[PDB]
């Protein structure tokens, strides 16, 4: 009676809210001959600090 | 001289359409569009393939 309802006791309830994402922790995998290696070899020939 | 119901347990029949949603090794899981509505129960799985 309080609030409305005829009878006194338990009644149902099934509210609900929304939902859309903002900072997604994105993650992702790596499969294992697109592999290239980038080697540089300086020789210690004649410099200047230059 | 006014009964309510309370559940419903059922007995079936409709397991009836199909759906195979696949996703290749690494390629991370696999969803089905028949999981936006209720239209369908989805469970996941993996199979060992190449």
């Amino acid at each position: 009676w309080g609030n409305g309802c005829g009878l006194f006791g338990k009644g149902s309830i099934d509210t609900c809210a929304k939902f859309a994402c903002s900072t997604k922790a994105i993650g992702r995998t790596i499969l294992k001959e697109n592999i290239k290696y980038e080697v540089a070899i300086f020789v210690h020939g004649p410099t200047t600090v230059e | 001289a006014n009964l309510a119901e309370v559940r419903s347990y059922c007995y079936l029949a409709t397991v009836s359409d199909l759906s195979t949603k696949a996703a290749c090794p690494t390629m991370g899981e696999a969803h089905n569009d028949k999981r936006a509505d209720p239209a369908f129960v989805c469970r996941q799985g993996v199979v060992d393939r190449g």
